[PDB]
This record gives structure tokens, C-alpha cells and sequence, in this order.
């Protein structure tokens, strides 16, 4: 299916 | 800050928001870790590039949104 949104910050 | 999309082999993204001013390594490191494969299995490359451990968003040019693309090393 659809991915959702992954953001990590540093 | 600048958010980059690192986009796999089989398409798949993970977002990272980082410094202008910040060493990449810390995101090729970030990055395999989610793929649970060695950093030096892979290679970073950036308009076909290759990001340095050293290298920084600022010193390549980069943008709000630009893509690094992952393959195999």
C-alpha cells in the first residue's frame, strides 16, 4: 500500500 | 534547515531535516539504520554525486525538498 510521511530530524 | 528526501531503490522515501551546515554522515547513518543494512553497503549520491561523510548541504548546493537517491554501493 501507500507509505506514509517519514521525516527524522538531526 | 533543509528538508532532504532520500529515495531508495525500490522507490521508497525517508525524510530527513537537517542543518545547512550539518555533516552527512549522520544522515547516511540515520538512513541505513531504518534499512537495517551496514552504512557501507550503500552509497549517497546527490545529481549523481557522491555525499561525502564530510560533505554538507550547504558545500553541495542543496535545496528545500532536494532528493539524495540511494543504490547499492
Amino acid at each position: 500500500g501507500e507509505a506514509e510521511e517519514r521525516i527524522i530530524s538531526l | 534547515y533543509i528538508k532532504l528526501k532520500v529515495i531508495g531503490q525500490d522507490s521508497s522515501e525517508i525524510h530527513f531535516k537537517v542543518k545547512m551546515t550539518t555533516h552527512l554522515k549522520k544522515l547516511k547513518e540515520s538512513y541505513a539504520q531504518r534499512q537495517g543494512v551496514p552504512m557501507n553497503s550503500l552509497r549517497f549520491l546527490f545529481e549523481g554525486q557522491r555525499i561525502a561523510d564530510n560533505h554538507t548541504p550547504k558545500e553541495l548546493g542543496m535545496e528545500e525538498e532536494d532528493v539524495i537517491e540511494v543504490y547499492q554501493e
